[PDB]
């Protein structure tokens, strides 16, 4: 079993400090090169820190003098002490085993970091409605708007599932407000749209709310 | 009245690789400096803990002179209180390091057109150099759990890998040639001295 | 630091293309460069090391070259499994960093399809809120790359607007694509005709729905 496993990611507010952990199997931390490599979401891999197995540490420019990457040889753990938070540290956190010029071939699963002043916030459901103007040809497009919630994830389901052909949950926006916002659609027959009635299912369990709404042509 | 041989270090055809790094003892000798003064067009001359026009002035007890190869990008590491591969685990200097520190781009003297694979640098050690320690080691590294008993493969590496020196590379990974002056004054009676 | 300039940023292939991707250092790193290929949400895996040298359990249709500044990977025939995203990264260790590349997408290569452009003006729920959220949908197109211009009164609008791409369809390989221009309720309220102008290779001139607020 060779194998990294993260933790002690998750939600923090700016200036706050966090500890994330990588228990080792079958890789010796204290005889490797060790990095910590991080991914923004939609953004490219960045490398955060590395720690030599003769004990030399080295930082990047962004995160010197507010991590600080340690390990316990007798837990074979690696850390990374994350003080002075930002919202520019918000990005999944992978610890890695680092082989130099052999490239770096153990990879953890990743754990998440979101760093933003922002509470725990229910989102606005609101109709998109298929209108006139939103059918090109033969079929026309109707969908929900989830709007400013916090923070991530929602999940979306139209008519308790019984519609899934033709549907697209976009993956959020992250608005100026620090609250994500999200839209998902869905084209079905013209000749339907008022024989089969279309409600949209929004889960978000970090406010336990559950709302159901439905979406409706607009009425001139 | 005999001359130190510094003739035989810098004139030498070919060098040691840094992690076998050879060392000349020089003493019971008289020194010229005049002529490490100012060698040619390469200025890598920083002196640490004595001064250079002073050296003709002084006499030591023994002197060293270390000899071997690294890359452009590793000439910053032969200081002392420096961190990196080759510094942690090929040639460490110590913090109270007095001497002078010499090299120059010899592109044209350790690169082949194939590569110059001959010059070799440790990758993987368990720990840290002491300052002027010598490993030549060539033990399976273990770097997982598993031993190794001299089977390369997975989480067992060789623990030296090879320059591969071509005169097309970019300046900071051409071959450069270093060597090391330490100069020692212990209860002993000094016999390098300079005129 | 060493910049490493990774191009294209995407590229369209199908199934047994000959596909080849650049990936460039702003100074000589010799051999110091790795190949890494990543999936949505899964852990990247290493290729190539030394620039040239075929990572253990990687298929051989994988190769790399170069020496440097100028390096390519090279997939001689791209299978199903091989569309993803793949980073060039510096092992050298100078100056530290191990810069990664821009990253390079592959997608399914189709047919040039057009999308189906749908806006959708702000609800009355809302409107009572005192924000005003106008959504403009480009659905089931290809390739990814489609332009979308705001025009309020027919004046351009940018930098209220935010967009979001699905990924590549797992059935038709299309996309689709959402852009929510948003307004204070009051600035909403100043202004009659909202459309967004679609612009896209399968659309010979630009597409554009509109509706005039409140009719
Ligand atoms: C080494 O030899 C070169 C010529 O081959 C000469 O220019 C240089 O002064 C010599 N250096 C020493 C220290 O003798």
């Amino acid at each position: 079993q060779v194998q990294l496993v993260e933790s002690g990611g998750g939600l923090i507010q700016p200036g706050g400090s966090l500890r994330l952990s990588c228990a080792a199997s079958g890789v010796t931390v204290s005889s490797n090169y060790m990095s910590w490599v991080r991914q923004a979401p939609g953004k490219g891999l960045e490398w955060v820190s590395i720690i030599y197995s003769g004990g030399t540490t080295y930082y990047a420019d962004s995160v010197k003098g507010r991590f600080t990457i340690s390990r316990d040889s007798s837990m074979n753990t690696l850390y990374l002490q994350m003080n002075s938070l930002r919202a520019e540290d918000t990005a999944v956190y992978y610890c890695a085993r680092d082989l130099m010029v052999y490239g770096i071939d153990v990879w953890g699963q990743g754990t998440t970091v979101t760093v933003s002043s922002a509470s725990t916030k229910g989102p606005s459901v609101f109709p998109l409605a298929p209108s006139s103007k939103s059918t090109s040809g033969g079929t026309a497009a109707l969908g929900c708007l989830v709007k400013d919630y916090f923070p991530e994830p929602v999940t979306v389901s139209w008519n308790s599932g019984a519609l899934t052909s033709g549907v697209h949950t976009f993956p959020a926006v992250l608005q100026s407000s620090g609250l994500y916002s999200l839209s998902s659609v869905v084209t079905v027959p013209s000749s339907s749209l008022g024989t089969q009635t279309y409600i949209c299912n929004v889960n978000h369990k970090p406010s336990n709310t559950k709302v159901d709404k439905k979406v409706e042509p607009k009425s001139c | 009245t005999n001359l130190c041989p510094f003739d035989e270090v810098f004139n030498a055809t070919r060098f040691a690789s840094v992690y076998a790094w050879n060392r000349k003892r020089i003493s019971n000798c008289v020194a010229d400096y005049s002529v490490l003064y100012n060698f040619a067009p390469f200025f890598a001359f920083k002196c640490y803990g004595v001064s250079p026009t002073k050296l003709n002035d002084l006499c030591f007890t023994n002197v060293y002179a270390d000899s071997f190869v690294i890359r452009g990008n590793e000439v910053s590491q032969i200081a002392p209180g420096q961190t990196g591969n080759i510094a942690d685990y090929n040639y460490k200097l110590p913090d109270d390091f007095t001497g002078c520190v010499i090299a120059w781009n010899s592109n044209k003297l350790d690169s082949k057109v194939g590569g110059n694979y001959n010059y070799l640098y440790r990758l993987f050690r368990k720990s840290n150099l002491k300052p002027f320690e010598r490993d030549i080691s060539t033990e399976i590294y273990q770097a997982g759990n598993k031993p190794c008993n001299g089977v390369a493969g997975f989480n067992c590496y060789f623990p030296l890998r090879s320059y591969g020196f071509r005169p097309t590379y970019g300046v900071g990974h051409q071959p450069y040639r270093v060597v090391v002056l330490s100069f020692e004054l212990l209860h002993a009676p000094a016999t390098v001295c300079g005129k | 630091e060493i910049v490493m300039t990774q191009s294209p940023s995407s590229l369209s292939a199908s199934v047994g293309d000959r596909v080849t991707i650049t990936c460039r250092a702003s100074q000589g790193i010799s051999s110091y460069l790795a190949w890494y290929q990543q999936k949505p949400g899964k852990a990247p895996k290493l290729l190539i090391y030394a620039a040239s040298t075929l990572q253990s359990g990687v298929p051989s249709r994988f190769s790399g070259s170069g020496s440097g500044t100028d390096f390519t990977l090279t997939i001689s025939s791209l299978q199903p499994e091989d569309f993803a995203t793949y980073y060039c990264q510096q092992l050298d260790s100078y100056p530290p960093g191990y810069t990664f590349g821009q990253g390079t997408k592959v997608d399914i290569k189709r047919t040039v399809a057009a999308p189906s452009v749908f806006i959708f003006p702000p609800s009355d729920e809302q409107l009572k809120s005192g924000t005003a959220s106008v959504v403009c949908l480009l659905n089931n197109f290809y390739p990814r790359e489609a332009k979308v211009q705001w025009k309020v009164d027919n004046a351009l609008q940018s930098g209220n607007s935010q967009e979001s791409v699905t990924e590549q369809d797992s059935k038709d390989s299309t996309y689709s694509l959402s852009s929510t221009l948003t307004l204070s309720k009051a600035d909403y309220e100043k202004h009659k005709v909202y459309a967004c102008e679609v612009t896209h290779q399968g659309l010979s001139s630009p597409v554009t729905k509109s509706f005039n607020r409140g009719e």
